[PDB]
């Protein structure tokens, strides 16, 4: 591609590609074989897909061919890390952490309950027995 | 509601995203996934998205085969209408991502072409592991230059010609596979 | 039970042996001290409704130890939608004249709430099924309690993996499948009303009753069970009920 007094010195891609925008032929010329040009053009004309900073909530984007790969911080997940694990504490999700019963309060935190025979512990998620022989528990094992 | 068809696994470097069709009309979905003889885990609750990220579940044991399903529900809220996916063992299906030459030192008569470490999603101990930490003895990086070379590590030590100045291009390969064996080639770098 | 193993003495403690005139009838599950759950199709051929004994503590049939408790059945509540000879609405609650005594070998099984059992226990893969029934199809029964581990299945898969038989019932929202269609394990006749107990975070609950099923360990077929999660409000309303007349009461459902 034309730039007057700069086109006097023969083909060098650190100049023509790596410092300025290499056209397709500019690349075929330097590489001769279109297959050697393939290897190059395939990624030279792909683009940094991570240019839009797709990852959210402190993620790290790694480029690929026509796509990216988001690396999520611990409490997030998703293609772009958009999902916060801490705002998913609902009963459809592993019984909301509750040992026995779970009740939503969508707009406030879910609550954990127990079965007749047990009581809620200090934590608000685990149950402990009140009667001697509770339901669902094999005594001779313990 | 309609059953959600066309389920395809999009895995590359252990980031797995199951996606299906169609775009929901008065529907929301919920994804379940499990290890064929284990409990069903619930993910992506009542999502208007036609895709779910199962990444955090597979990277728990990457050699386990996983099955999944997409539940269809009706707006507002017997068993739901659903569709199952294919059995997906990641360590044999997940794609290897584009490698990147990180450096090449000419140490006289032979050049060393160091490949950058490919990080996976297996967030072990804090930092994410690399594809060699996972695949190990099953991974080999290949190098095409101007002709071909093979390594069981991240660097190749090739015997080159004095004052000639070459070009390079690497590829991630798992030789045991029968299908999905190699990655896409790297961005060519010359001397 | 086909292909199972002997439940060690004390480990399936909500296992009730139902007798009618000293003879082996069905099975059932203690869900407290007075009340027991079991299957409606076990009572299709009863004539002597005041000769129904229920035993709690039984392990070995051919022998007697002090862990056994014979109590007699006062009531037998069944939903009026059941049609003898058929499979659908196969549950039956039973009041016990005098209450059992809770000891190491006699302990109840928890009747869960509809939701927690529809959204949480419904998705736990394996669950156990107990009983003294046929050890094979058309064969001898068991003198020792036999327990098995079977994986649950949603109905769509059940219909898909089930070989076709044009005389078979339907699998309604009142039932569910569970088991090995390869013909290796299965509950059998003589098991009915037995407990399909599900383990979850250290407590065992009740999710099914050995309802029906074609054959026993039949290749192409699974064991069908009853969704105890659809009868929770009922079973709960009826345990609050003031005793009624004769032994059989046909309660309305829904
Ligand atoms: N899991 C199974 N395959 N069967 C369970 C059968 C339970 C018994 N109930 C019934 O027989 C009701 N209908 C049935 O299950 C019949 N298919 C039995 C005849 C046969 O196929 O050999 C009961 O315990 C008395
Ligand atoms: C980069 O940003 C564009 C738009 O901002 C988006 O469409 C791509 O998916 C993302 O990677
Ligand atoms: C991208 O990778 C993740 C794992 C964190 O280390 C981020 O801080 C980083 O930017
Ligand atoms: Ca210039
Ligand atoms: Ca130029
Ligand atoms: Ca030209
Ligand atoms: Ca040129
Ligand atoms: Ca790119
Ligand atoms: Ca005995
Ligand atoms: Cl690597
Ligand atoms: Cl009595
Ligand atoms: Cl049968
Ligand atoms: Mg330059
Ligand atoms: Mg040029
Ligand atoms: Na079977
Ligand atoms: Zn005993
Ligand atoms: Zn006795």
């Amino acid at each position: 591609a034309n730039a007057f007094l700069e086109e006097l010195r023969p083909g060098s891609l650190e100049r023509e590609c790596k410092e300025e925008q290499c056209s397709f032929e500019e690349a075929r010329e330097i590489f001769k074989d279109a297959e050697r040009t393939k290897l190059f053009w395939i990624s030279y004309s792909d683009g940094d897909q991570c240019a839009s900073s797709p990852c959210q909530n402190g993620g790290s984007c790694k480029d690929q061919l026509q796509s990216y790969i988001c690396f999520c911080l611990p409490a997030f997940e998703g293609r772009n890390c958009e999902t916060h694990k801490d705002d998913q504490l609902i009963c459809v999700n592993e019984n909301g952490g509750c040992e026995q019963y779970c009740s939503d309060h969508t707009g406030t935190k879910r609550s954990c309950r127990c079965h007749e025979g047990y009581s809620l512990l200090a934590d608000g998620v685990s149950c402990t027995p009140t009667v001697e022989y509770p339901c669902g528990k094999i005594p001779i094992l313990e | 509601t309609v059953a959600a068809y066309n389920l395809t696994w999009k895995s590359t470097n252990f980031k797995t995203i199951l996606e299906w069709e169609p775009k929901p009309v008065n529907q929301v979905y919920t994804v379940q996934i499990s290890t064929k003889s284990g409990d069903w885990k619930s993910k992506c609750f009542y999502t208007t998205d036609t895709e779910c990220d199962l990444t955090d579940e597979i990277v728990k044991d990457v050699k386990q085969t996983y099955l999944a399903r997409v539940f269809s529900y009706p707006a507002g809220n017997g068993e739901p209408l659903y569709e199952n996916s294919p059995e997906f063992t990641p360590y044999l299906e997940t794609n290897l991502g584009q490698p990147t030459i990180q450096s090449f030192e000419q140490v006289g008569t032979k050049v060393n072409v160091t490949v950058e470490d490919e990080r996976t999603l297996v967030r072990r101990n804090n930092t994410f592991l690399s594809l060699r930490d996972v695949f190990g003895k099953d991974l080999i990086y290949t190098l095409y230059y101007w002709k071909t070379a093979k390594t069981n590590t991240n660097e190749f030590l090739i015997d080159v010609d004095k004052g000639e100045n070459y070009c390079f291009s690497v590829q991630a390969v798992i030789p045991s596979r029968t299908v999905n064996r190699k990655s896409t080639d790297s961005p060519v770098e010359c001397m | 039970i086909v292909g199972g193993k002997v439940c060690p003495k004390g480990e399936c403690p909500w296992q009730v042996l139902l007798l009618v005139n000293g003879a082996q009838l069905c099975g059932g599950t203690l869900i407290n001290t007075i009340w027991v759950v079991s299957a409606a199709h076990c009572f299709d051929k009863i004539k002597n409704w005041r000769n129904l004994i229920a035993v709690l503590g039984e392990h070995d049939l051919s022998e007697h130890d002090g862990d056994e408790q014979s109590r007699r059945v006062a009531q037998v509540i069944i939903p009026s939608t059941y049609v003898p000879g058929t499979t659908n609405h196969d549950i039956a609650l039973l009041r016990l004249h005098q209450p059992v005594v809770l000891t190491d070998h006699v302990v109840p099984l928890c009747l869960p709430e509809r939701t927690f059992s529809e959204r949480t226990l419904a998705f736990v893969r394996f669950s156990l099924v107990s009983g003294w029934g046929q050890l094979l199809d058309r064969g001898a029964t068991a003198l020792e309690l036999m327990v098995l581990n079977v994986p649950r299945l949603m109905t769509q898969d059940c219909l898909q993996q089930s070989r076709k038989v044009g005389d078979s019932p339907n699998i309604t929202e009142y039932m569910f499948c569970a088991g090995y269609s390869d013909g290796s394990k299965d509950s059998c006749k003589g098991d009915s009303g037995g407990p399909h107990a599900t383990h979850y975070r250290g407590t065992w609950y009740l999710t099914g009753i050995v309802s029906w099923g074609q054959g026993c360990a039949t290749v192409g077929h699974f064991g069908v069970y009853t969704r105890v999660s659809q009868y929770i409000e009922w079973l709960q309303k009826l345990m609050r009920s003031e005793p009624r007349p004769g032994v059989l009461l046909r309660a309305p459902f829904p």
